[PDB]
DNA sequence: TTAGAGAATTGGAGAGTGTGTTTTTTTTTTTT
DNA sequence: ACACACTCTCCAATTCTCTAA
């Protein structure tokens, strides 16, 4: 540790405000990357000059104020863009060694501290005005890598993830990754970025453009953005006080439940009962211990703890929360958004698109460019600005690049067993987008245009036509697992079928029969395929957060579920006792009133079992079982 | 330049090499050159007087210190134990190199510090204060035997101070501490004296206190680093 | 020495099972048409006291899914066709 | 993961009455005042409960109704408020008080119905004891890995880790107290 | 079913008891008109107190079988009465609010059994009895319902709890980490209890002996409604505990400790104003309230005047109130002339001069012999405060 | 396509070990 | 003699892999 620590002290110090530098500070950083050149796996040298602070007490310092020599200018940005360098890419993967898990977690601590150091706006004014300068020469290979250096470390400095478990801020404040975003504004450096975005010949940069701009925007959702306005204010104010009287209500409302439960006298009062008739699991009657008042809502397993569940069994979960970014932060983005909506998409999207097909052996990450198509048009839409600004995308040629992406993904999945969580994580970024895909060509339906009319009939005539299309949802559904993927997968897979089928119904609605590929088509033949046993299984599953699903997802899985068993007539598939105690939670949790459809349906479907139970017992017993197809049919012929 | 505080404690800095061996070196300078009014040599004689009675323990002066050196005066009440074992050091060779047969009365000297000007009152101390230098005054009431304790083995004593009467307020109760005497203090003072105490404030954990109060609460004490009656 | 006792298709097929949920019902009562909550809650309780019989370990969810995975082999399958219809 | 949401919106709420509630004259009469906790000896901001009242009922009726679950997110609204403004050593630690409560209640009214609820009394001092300094939040060091466990929260009993997030270690008792990097404040029983 | 409920190691239904107290309460008129209870409930529905006393001599006298079962089985026919209660108290009246469910409280009226004559034939039957408080405990807190926390995850979990034990979580459900969750005492919920000792009074003593005593427990509504020396009548259910050996050993010992559960305990205007008005002006008033001072002091005319002068006192920097010495020779009436005028007025004090007297005229301060707390304990005079202070021997 | 048998890894049920635990004589100040 | 804390072991439950119904 002291040899560094002593050695490194050569580059300078500081007086009041004002640095100076020693005259051998240029070899002296040589020697910081010799260092460099020969450390260790475990990065050691990086975490000693984390230890010594170099870069917040004099690169900073350094930068803002002996700019002026070029070279050493230069071997101080490349000196940083080495040792910032995401710890992901520096040590290949998060180890499972535990000596290098916690070198790992040292380095990007020390990574964080330099996000933080990085936040003053000196710093990006500085390098914003030097690359304005170096793109008025319309220039040497050092210029190029000094544009690529300057590129890539505001890259690295957005690209080390935030502690939000270490802040554990409010909504509304400031971040970290928020007050950096923040300071960019405040530098101009945003302007370059659109300038670069837009200009046709910088097509080489926009490529890295496309990932700054996306590491920007993550804490954001395209639809509350576009929602933002100047009266927000008055809005989050009062609603908040509202939210805090529904709170509060709820909790006295559940505390006065359990208050009437318990007995008034206190809990060693005692007393004991015997229920004369009903016999144990021996040979005599239950000798009953408890309060009186508890036989009201008797059930004899209220004593029994859970079972427990061993390490390797536990379902996925989510590593990640909802947010919302400051009000200021909140009105840039949308401005940004706007006009890089109104200069750049498609220009970017056809230069990315050019790179991604020609520079295979490049291995560049097409997640990217799925993901920016994704959220901007789902910001356009949610401000129903005309599809001309959208253009480029509106084409055949992106569902069948998305359908191979997402197929690859799923067989990758499926074969690459090492690395099928990331295959799964790929494979829901697809499904996103297509989802986007399906929702846009919707919305213009509804427009006011014959001519974007029909080439909505164009693209909806293909995509139902294809096999692909309609065959890939059932692929999905019968591959789910809870360990492959958590419930926003099934969540967004069942919305995106709902919608498919609901574009499908209207579609055939055209013509006295529709072929396609080559066979007649029979949109209840279709329909019927979705009556597996697994997918009702992760539809029940999917249910039993009814109260926590939104309500359009409430809608869309309720409208499917009636239509399959009533239209159908496979309603006994859903006679089922887990469906049936899942039922019995619902009709006695007194917020039923917000939930008619599903109450309504529950008793319907319930009301067919027993006036099949009223004939034949041995339902009893099929309601401890899954059902095969035949099964379900024949039971009513008994 | 030594005073340059960046991304370190005081505590974590003066353990740094670099930072240790200009603190040894400046007050090795300061024992050589410091000059009286007269332009005489004080610690020449100074340490001339402890090599002939053999009494192995040196004073120094905070003030003057201070008005020749005041970058180590301003870290010395800040990390006493990290300054005093420095200062240690760096006295035993001026000894020997002015006596160099001295090693074969004592192998350690002890610097001890004088006329620190931050005084306090001894019910004003608060947790503000912890492992810090400070200077008090107090009455003792009770003082242990001396007794051997383990480090090689040294002398040991405790003693109790309090607030010296007419003091505390009319009809109202004065409070107290403890304190430790180490080496060439004990037998220092006996019950009923009147006593200036320069030592740091030190804190450690108590079962008593915390089943006592139901709050975990800790026990303090006094390291004693020079007495003096006033 | 280790006894553990547990659920397996042999206890599963036993008289506590299959048989005594059979014979269970044949007492009971439903009220029908716009009361099939109440018939819910008639139901469901008998079906906790029968699960109880069979295996006193498990919650009513755990012991549940016990039945739902078991349910898959053929063991108990030779004996459904006797419940059903008759032996 | 999980959130006690009425204490989240308590916090926003009351750091948005320190930064907006002007004074009949017009400046923020709490942003004035919280200028004196840059002194070394000062800790506590007192804030007065109708002026507290002032803002929402709303607000005011929670405080009272629900302070000993709500106390600690006050703290983190201040210490955000003063860290915004001017400079001050980052390990230091801010306190809210209230006075002019409106309502009185006498010893023997003080029984098990209001434990955790905001209250208000008045007595003679009998006796009085010492100051001792008690620990709030403690820092150890696991010896047989070398790594340091941080932010170790007290209660009635002295509390501490027994195994650490570093897995290789399999430890149970080797721990230390760091007594430099450890937290305290002072403590008086009367 | 509710209906197939009968009480343990005997054979008596439950709902039958509940519907025979609810004809009792439709039925009973007072025998010396709406029932006599049903007019107490109509009452309470407005007045808004949480409980309703019952004689147990109505309950005997409407029917023999609901009285012995009553006084043989208390722990599980209370609860039953509770119950019933509450059943009309919410047909009725459906619109009233209130915060807590009624409470029963059966009362037998005069003592049934001497303390001395309590045998293990009694232990869980209702009982009375009357004595003298002595001492009385500072207020007691007790758990009802605990209140658990995973440190892991935060997740939360309440625990209702049986006969003193806790059903402490092993595992957090949540995020499936064994040993992670722990009990928040202040977010638990509480309830109060208090320690009661009392005594055999000193009339029903055999010649000679020193008394008896007894440990007494309330709960809720009752916890502070009595004080040291005073007398009362008291019903409750006679229990009995085992104890164990040592604080850390599980061994218990074989002769139980028993105590009593209290259930009730008794201790044993413009018409005014226009009667004042008119006496006032009636003649000769001052001689008249001079007169009714004393009765047994047939001639001391003028002294009681000056008494008399010493109630009324002046009114409000000088000092207002009047002092009044008398003399003479020991053994005349002036002590009992003392003791006369001290019980006539509200913040009235008397003691002696003598260092055997009960309570000094000076301040002091004791170590509580509870607590071993200091406490300061004023004297006489400072209790008198705007009152009279009759002191002897003086 | 659905289900059972043979081999490998891992949890925890259970046992063993170490340790802890009112009642008398003499002085001092101030009340008499 | 009767309770905590700690260390350690062997039995068999859960999943991978190959095979038949
Ligand atoms: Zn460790
Ligand atoms: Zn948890």
């Amino acid at each position: 540790n002291c040899e560094l620590l002593a050695t490194c002290s050569a580059l300078g110090y500081l007086e009041g405000d004002t640095y100076h530098k020693e005259p051998d500070c240029l070899e002296s950083v040589k020697d910081l990357i010799r260092y460099l050149r020969h450390e260790d796996e475990t990065r050691d040298v990086r975490q000693q000059l984390g230890a010594a602070q170099i870069l917040q007490s004099d690169l900073l310092p350094i930068l803002t104020q002996h700019h002026q020599d070029k070279p050493l200018f230069d071997a101080v940005i490349r000196l940083m863009v080495n040792l910032t360098q995401p710890a992901l890419l520096c040590f290949g993967n998060l180890p499972k060694e535990p000596s290098f898990r916690h070198h790992f977690l040292q380095v990007l601590t020390y990574l964080q501290a330099y996000k933080e150091a990085f936040a003053s706006e000196k710093a990006f004014g500085v390098l914003s005005e030097t690359l304005y300068e170096l793109l008025q020469l319309g220039r040497q290979e050092e210029d190029n890598l000094l544009i690529e250096r300057i590129l890539l470390l505001v890259r690295n400095i957005l690209h080390v993830p935030a502690d939000l478990d270490q802040e554990k801020k409010i909504d509304d404040d400031a971040s970290a990754h928020d007050q950096l975003l923040w300071a960019i504004h405040l530098s101009g450096l945003d302007d370059l970025l659109l300038f670069l975005a837009s200009s046709s010949a910088e097509e080489q940069w926009s490529l890295h453009v496309l990932e700054i701009v996306s590491l920007m925007f993550r804490d954001q959702n395209p639809e509350q953005l576009a929602g933002v306005g100047q009266g927000r204010l008055a809005q989050e104010r009062s609603a908040d006080f509202a939210e805090l009287e529904v709170l509060r209500q709820r909790e006295m409302a559940e505390k006065k439940t359990r208050a009437l439960q318990r007995g008034n006298r206190h809990s060693r009062f005692g007393g004991s009962y015997i229920v004369q008739g009903l016999k144990s699991i021996g040979e005599r009657d239950l000798i009953f211990h408890k309060g009186l008042h508890n036989l009201r809502n008797y059930s004899s397993d209220l004593g029994k703890q859970p079972k427990k569940v061993p390490k390797r069994r536990q379902a996925a979960r989510e590593l990640s929360i909802q947010r919302r970014s400051a009000l200021n932060v909140r009105l840039f983005l949308r401005d940004f958004c706007s006009e890089f909506l109104e200069n750049c998409y498609n220009r970017l999207m056809g230069s990315v698109k050019d790179h991604l097909l020609r520079e295979k052996a490049q291995q560049h990450d097409e997640t990217y460019y799925m993901w920016a198509l994704a959220f901007f048009m789902a910001f356009n839409r949610a401000a129903s600005f005309r599809p001309g600004l959208v253009s480029e995308t509106l084409s055949v040629r992106t569902f069948h690049f998305i359908e191979q992406n997402l197929t690859n993904y799923y067989e990758m999945m499926l074969t690459d067993r090492k690395e099928a969580a990331s295959w799964a994580r790929r494979m829901h970024l697809a499904l996103k987008a297509y989802q986007e895909l399906l929702a846009t060509v919707n919305e213009m339906d509804i427009s006011p245009d014959e001519a974007v009319r029909e080439s909505s009939r164009i693209i909806k005539n293909n995509i139902f036509y294809v096999m692909e299309y309609r065959e890939l949802f059932l692929a999905l559904f019968r591959k789910f697992d809870e360990r492959c993927q958590p419930r926003s997968f099934l969540r967004d897979l069942v919305e995106t079928t709902h919608l498919f089928l609901k574009m499908l119904e209207r579609f055939c609605r055209s013509r006295g029969n529709l072929v396609v590929q080559e066979k007649e088509f029979n949109f209840l033949d279709y329909l019927k395929r979705f009556a597996c046993s697994t997918v009702v299984r992760a539809y029940v599953l999917l249910l039993r957060s009814y109260q926590q699903n939104s309500a359009h997802t409430n809608h869309c899985i309720v409208k499917m579920l009636h239509r399959l068993a009533h239209d159908l007539k496979m309603e006994a598939l859903l006679f089922q006792l887990s469906v049936f105690c899942l039922f019995n939670r619902l009709l006695s949790d007194p917020a039923a009133g917000a939930y008619k459809e599903l109450v309504t349906f529950a008793k319907y479907i319930l009301g067919k079992f027993f006036a099949l139970a009223a004939v034949n017992q041995k339902a009893f017993v099929e309601l401890l079982f899954w059902k095969n197809t035949a099964v379900v049919r024949e039971m009513t012929e008994g | 330049n030594l005073e340059d505080l960046k991304g370190h404690s005081v505590r974590e800095w003066v353990s740094m090499a670099g930072p240790r061996l200009e603190i040894h070196h400046r007050f090795k300078n300061f024992l050589r050159t410091h000059v009286d009014s007269h332009g005489h040599n004080v610690f020449k004689e100074r340490i001339s007087d402890m090599c002939k009675e053999n009494r192995e323990s040196l004073v120094v002066n905070y003030e003057d210190l201070a008005a020749r050196e005041h970058v180590l005066a301003y870290f010395l009440p800040e990390a006493p134990a990290e300054l005093l074992q420095i200062f240690d050091e760096a006295a035993l060779e001026v000894v020997l190199a002015m006596y160099p047969k001295y090693d074969r009365i004592t192998n350690h000297i002890h610097v001890r510090i004088s006329h620190l000007p931050l005084v306090e009152e001894l019910r004003s101390l608060r947790q503000l204060h912890l492992n810090q230098l400070i200077r008090t005054s107090g009455v003792v009431t009770s003082c242990t035997g001396v007794l051997p304790q383990l480090s090689i083995y040294q002398n040991y004593q405790r003693i109790r101070i309090q607030e010296s009467p007419g003091k505390v307020a009319a009809g109202r109760l004065p409070r107290s501490k403890d304190a430790i005497l180490l080496a060439d203090l004990v037998d220092s003072c006996k019950p009923g004296d009147e006593i200036e105490l320069t030592g740091i404030y030190h804190n450690n954990y108590d079962g008593s206190l915390n089943t006592a109060n139901g709050f975990p609460v800790f026990a303090t004490v006094i390291l004693a680093n020079h007495v003096a009656k006033k | 020495k280790r006894n553990i006792p547990k659920l397996d298709a042999q206890r599963l097929i036993s008289e506590r099972g299959l048989p005594a949920l059979r014979h269970v019902f044949d007492k009971a009562k439903f009220k029908g048409k716009g009361h099939e909550a109440e018939d819910l809650k008639m139901l469901i309780r008998h079906m906790e006291h029968w699960a109880h019989r069979l295996f006193p370990k498990l919650q009513f969810e755990d012991f549940i899914d016990r039945v739902e995975y078991l349910g898959s082999k053929k063991e108990v399958q030779t004996c459904l066709k006797r419940i059903r219809l008759d032996l | 993961e999980v959130r006690d949401e009425v204490a989240e919106k308590c916090q926003k709420l009351f750091l948005d009455f320190l930064e907006e509630f002007q004074s009949s004259d017009g400046e923020i009469k709490y942003l004035q005042l919280a200028e004196e906790l840059i002194r070394p000896e000062r800790n506590t901001l007192v804030v007065s409960f109708v002026d507290l009242e002032q803002f929402n009922q709303q607000l005011s009726t929670t405080i009272q109704e629900e302070f000993y679950r709500v106390y600690p997110y006050l703290c983190r609204a201040l210490k955000t408020f003063v860290k915004d403004r001017k400079e001050i050593p980052l390990a230091k630690d801010f306190y809210v008080a209230f006075q002019d409560l409106p309502t009185r209640h006498k010893i023997r009214e003080l029984t098990s119905s209001r434990i955790g609820l905001l209250t208000r009394i008045s007595g003679q001092v009998v006796r009085t004891h010492p100051v001792h300094p008690e620990l709030v939040s403690g820092t150890f060091l696991c010896l047989d890995c070398q790594t340091v466990i941080r932010d170790v929260e007290q209660q009635f009993k002295y509390t501490q880790p027994n195994i650490c997030r570093n897995p290789v270690c399999a430890n149970r008792r080797r721990f230390l107290l760091d007594t430099n990097k450890s937290r305290f404040v002072d403590f008086q029983k009367v | 079913l509710g209906q197939k409920l009968v009480i343990w190691g005997t054979d008596v239904n439950v709902a039958a008891c509940k519907e025979n107290f609810q004809r009792f309460l439709q039925r009973f008129i007072d025998p010396l008109t709406e029932p006599l209870y049903m007019q107490r409930l109509g009452e309470i529905n407005v007045i808004g107190e949480p409980f309703l006393n019952v004689n147990c001599e109505h309950i005997k006298s409407f029917d023999k079988n609901l009285y012995r079962q009553l006084i043989s089985y208390p722990q599980e026919v209370i609860p039953t009465f509770d119950m019933a209660v509450n059943e009309i108290f919410f047909d009725r009246y459906p619109d009233s609010i209130l915060e807590h469910q009624i409470q029963v409280r059966p009362f037998n009226a005069l003592k049934t059994k001497n303390m001395r004559n309590l045998n293990p034939e009694d232990i869980d039957q209702l009982i009375t009895i009357s004595g003298m408080v002595i001492r009385t405990s500072q207020l007691i807190p007790e758990m009802q319902e605990a209140f658990f926390q995973c440190q892991v995850c935060a997740h939360t979990t309440r625990v209702e709890m049986d006969r003193g034990r806790i059903a402490e979580p092993s595992v957090c459900g949540r995020c499936h980490t064994t040993h992670s969750m722990a009990l928040i005492h202040n977010r638990s919920l509480f309830s109060d209890k208090q320690m009661i000792k009392l005594q055999e009074s000193p009339e029903d003593m055999p010649a000679g002996q020193t008394p008896h005593t007894v440990i007494l427990f309330a709960h809720n509504d009752l916890v502070d409604k009595v004080q040291p020396g005073d007398r009362v009548n008291v019903t409750g259910i006679y229990r009995a505990v085992p104890i164990r050996v040592n604080p850390r050993v599980s061994n218990v010992k074989s002769v139980y400790k028993t105590h009593i559960d209290v259930i009730h305990y008794r201790k044993t205007s413009e018409k005014r104003v226009e009667l004042l008005k008119e006496l006032s002006r009636k003649p000769d008033i001052y001689e008249r309230l001079a007169s009714a001072l004393a009765p047994s002091i047939y001639e001391h005319e003028d002294i009681k005047k000056g008494i008399l002068l010493q109630l009324f006192g002046g009114t409000r920097k000088f000092r207002a109130e009047i002092n009044i010495l008398l003399c003479g020779d020991p053994g005349t009436s002036k002590s009992q002339l003392l003791q006369y005028v001290y019980n006539l007025v509200p913040r009235g004090q008397y003691t002696s001069g003598k260092g055997s007297s009960a309570v000094g005229l000076t301040a002091y301060v004791m170590k509580d012999p509870e607590t071993r707390q200091l406490v300061l304990q004023t004297g006489a005079l400072v209790l008198s405060d705007n009152g009279i202070c009759c002191i002897d021997e003086f």
